[PDB]
């Protein structure tokens, strides 16, 4: 499928808005992100901030000023000429049900499918929070894509001047596990359909790992003989050096 | 006398992708935030200036896009005032031409306080930053001639030529500045984010590797068997150093997939 | 008979175990079957030598909850040996 | 099969053609053997000159 | 429908239809106009044989002799005729015993075949697993209302 890349300029920008707008008594920030969707790879050079005010107890009830919309858009176009608008973002993780209505306001103005960017102000999670949500027919259904960082001159240079395997890994699969441990036990207390029909896919596709164990050792020997010959050339690497410090001493005790 | 200039993390980000994107031009944005008398100046978001082909010239500043986006702003939280604006010059280093400094003395009258601050987004990608600052006369500490900026330390006054010959003499028009950045405990963890979907990918270049495992090693084997020879003619060690540390690094990897 | 024959590993079944379902001789269960298995409901084949069938896992096997509370259990075996072998990693 | 234009192996007793014929591994022994032999010249001439 | 029949070819029906109806198979009206029942029946029954050929080298791992000729309905000289021509032709793989008097379809499979496809169901159970975690979150809609 497609792919997300965002650059850390849109992803500060969307955790920065929480704290100067001070938002309080569990809202949520709402913002516009400006990029080129049309590629195969969604990039977002540009983000802004737009103010959003939904009632907690009533879902029904949304506000959203369509001044910043034709004055952000007038704005871009006397600066960058290549930015539109490809979508918007929110300020949590977890979604609610007023995505479909906010879809519905942007779909005249945005030119090509509507991008819904999932940006986590929290940062309660494991490695990348921010997830990135392609609204499509289903009556609509999300479909989520990868969410990397764009490699530029233009924006990690910057990181660098504000900052100066596996083990991680395994603390992410931990992540995924405990959600579907929460999903069956909350399951049955509300009754005693996507989710089960893809769960038993994953244990008929590790106990079945123990069938090609027999297989599986013919290339990790492979790797213990390509590191036979690699320790083997190591030693010629620090035998070469006491050399190379021997040849030292006796021109310090010559001098 | 030196002077710390606090900009937040964000405005650096968008002070950088602004100038950089177009190189030519040398293109221009204002700034906001606060101050704390007249001996720290605080940025906290940045404001972009439309584009002009007359290379900031006293022609390119419009007051009424000014004076219309920053209503806007007022409502999305921005309480703070104008503390100035940025300059970009692309290929040189921090100083001020004629235009620039005219350019500058058409705002003293309106903010006293503004700010011109030089940034350099090409030869800041080297992982420090080059940018500087240059702040008008508010007074007030000051009136005719007086000793204003405490905090006296770290950098020097660097800049080029013109600008370094007069210091406390003139302080009107020109003077050095320097260039702070402060952080939170929150921020910093904003941009930690690029190290289960990072699994799958760490996976990915071990799975079309298990096709040519055999043609891999092989290649690498052989490149050793070349650079051992040419140790054995030389009666060399760095490039067969570098060729072997290449190939500890994957045959640990394939042993995180088991 | 495939989810009666399923253990752990072992989805395998035989002619015998089909010819008292369908009461059919050998031939009539090799046509029966494959047809099915053309049509991308299952994954697997018959070999007639030996007289075994071997069944992948296709069909989603609708129709859950007696699963639901055997495979939450299985999650949790899968939760420990991470967990076990995660701390493992941290102090060697 | 001693031509080594077609890998096989007869039987005279059953009058019968084994499965013989399969393929090699590099990156094992052969480029494993050559390179150790050529590192053991390397070593001879480190403790020659270390003198 | 004789297309859809490819994969799923038993050869029932095969011979019953070469026996019987054959409005475009020796008389051509519209298109070749015919020329003799041997031109256009030579290659009919090859391709028929090399239908159910292909479908066994990709289902069936083996199959006995005795069992080829019930289907094909040729004799044993005739069974390894039409088996042997596919093979040089760079088409069917299949090994063929004679003393246990099968065949053999399944092709072989190195070392490093089998941990290929290995690397490609562990990443595709990370997209089950992925496809599930973003499930909760939006079915949780429903749970919460």
């Amino acid at each position: 499928h497609e792919k997300v890349t965002i650059a850390p300029l849109v992803l500060l920008s969307a955790l920065d808005h929480y704290e100067r707008t001070q938002t309080k008594e569990n809202k949520r920030c709402v913002g516009v992100i400006l990029g080129d969707a049309n590629s195969s790879t969604i990039r977002v050079t540009n983000s802004f901030a737009l103010p959003f005010e939904e009632d907690e107890k009533n879902s029904d009830v949304w506000f959203l000023d369509h001044n910043y919309i034709e004055n952000m858009n007038e704005m871009c176009k006397k600066i960058n000429a290549k930015e539109k608008l490809i979508g918007w973002y929110h300020s949590g993780p977890k979604l609610r049900a007023s995505d479909l209505k906010i879809n519905e306001l942007f779909k005249k103005y945005t030119q090509n499918n509507p991008l819904l960017l999932i940006v986590d102000v929290k940062q309660q999670g494991v490695g990348l929070p921010t997830d990135a949500y392609v609204a499509i027919e289903q009556e609509k259904t999300f479909l989520h894509l990868p969410c990397t960082i764009e490699a530029e001159e233009a924006e990690e240079i910057g990181v660098e001047h504000l900052l100066r395997i596996r083990l991680t890994n395994q603390l992410k699969s931990l992540k995924g596990l405990q959600s579907k441990l929460k999903d069956v036990v909350e399951y049955l207390d509300k009754v005693i359909h996507t989710i089960l029909g893809k769960l038993q896919d994953v244990f008929n596709l590790n106990n079945l790992q123990k069938a090609l164990t027999v297989k599986t050792n013919d290339e990790l020997m492979v790797i213990y003989i390509s590191n036979l010959v690699r320790s083997i050339i190591a030693f010629d690497d620090l035998i070469e050096n006491k050399i190379q410090n021997k040849k030292i001493q006796e021109q310090r005790v010559k001098d | 006398t030196k002077e710390t200039v606090y900009i937040s993390s964000i405005a650096l980000l968008k002070m950088l992708k602004h100038g950089r994107a177009g190189v030519p031009m040398e293109v221009m944005g204002l700034m906001l935030g606060e101050f704390v008398d007249d001996y720290t100046v605080n940025v906290v978001d940045v404001f972009a200036m439309p584009q002009s082909g007359t290379g900031v010239s006293v022609e390119a500043v419009d007051d009424v896009f000014q004076a219309k986006m920053m209503d806007m702003l007022k409502q999305t939280g921005r309480d703070q005032m104008v503390v100035g604006w940025y300059h970009s010059h692309p290929g040189f280093g921090c100083w001020l031409s004629s235009v620039d400094v005219n350019t500058q003395k058409s705002f003293e009258q309106l903010n006293s306080r503004a700010v011109a601050v030089v940034v350099d987004p090409i030869q800041s990608v080297k992982g420090k930053v080059v940018i500087d600052a240059f702040r008008l006369i508010d007074t007030g500490a000051l009136i005719n001639n007086l000793e204003p900026r405490q905090t006296t330390s770290n950098t020097g006054l660097l800049n080029k030529a013109n600008i370094q010959a007069l210091i406390h003499g003139l302080n009107r028009h020109y003077y050095s500045l320097n260039i702070d950045y402060h952080k939170t405990a929150k921020e910093t963890k904003m941009l930690m984010n690029l190290h289960y979907e990072e699994k799958e990918e760490s996976n990915l270049a071990a799975t079309k590797s298990m096709v040519k495992i055999a043609e891999q090693y092989s290649k690498r084997i052989e490149e050793e068997k070349e650079l051992t020879e040419e140790e054995l003619k030389t009666r060399p060690k760095k490039h067969l150093s570098e060729t072997a540390d290449e190939t500890l690094e994957n045959n640990i990897v394939s042993v995180l997939t088991a | 008979l495939i989810e009666t024959v399923f253990v752990k590993n072992i989805r395998m079944l035989s002619f015998e175990d089909i010819s008292k379902a369908t009461h059919l001789p050998k031939d009539n269960v090799e046509h029966l079957v494959m047809r099915a298995i053309s049509l991308g409901l299952l994954k697997g084949s018959i070999d007639q030598v030996n007289e075994l069938v071997t069944i992948s896992w296709v069909q989603p096997r609708i129709i859950s909850g007696d699963q639901i509370t055997k495979m939450k259990d299985r999650l949790v075996e899968w939760n420990d040996q991470v967990e076990k072998l995660g701390k493992k990693m941290e102090a060697r | 099969i001693l031509d080594k234009i077609f890998y096989g192996v007869l039987d005279q007793g059953n009058g019968w053609l084994y499965v013989y014929e399969t393929p090699n591994q590099d990156a094992t022994y052969d480029s494993a053997l050559e390179l150790v032999g050529q590192l053991n010249k390397v070593v001879d001439q480190l403790f020659e000159k270390a003198s | 429908s004789l297309v859809k029949l490819f994969t799923t070819n038993e050869l029932m029906r095969w011979p019953i239809v070469q026996k019987t109806y054959e409005p475009v198979l020796n008389e051509d009206d519209l298109a070749f106009g015919g020329e003799a029942n041997k031109h256009h029946w030579e290659d009919l029954q090859k391709r028929v044989i090399e239908h159910n050929l292909r479908v066994i080298s990709e289902y069936y791992s083996r199959i006995t002799l005795l069992r080829l000729n019930e289907l094909l309905d040729l004799t044993e000289s005739q069974t390894e005729t039409y088996i042997s021509d596919l093979v040089n032709q760079g088409i069917i793989y299949a090994k063929v015993n004679r003393p246990a008097k099968i065949v053999n379809f399944e092709k072989p499979k190195n070392s490093s075949q089998l941990l290929n496809e290995w690397s490609h169901n562990v990443d595709e159970l990370l997209e089950h697993i992925e496809t599930i975690g973003h499930l909760i979150t939006k079915e949780e809609i429903m749970h919460g209302l």
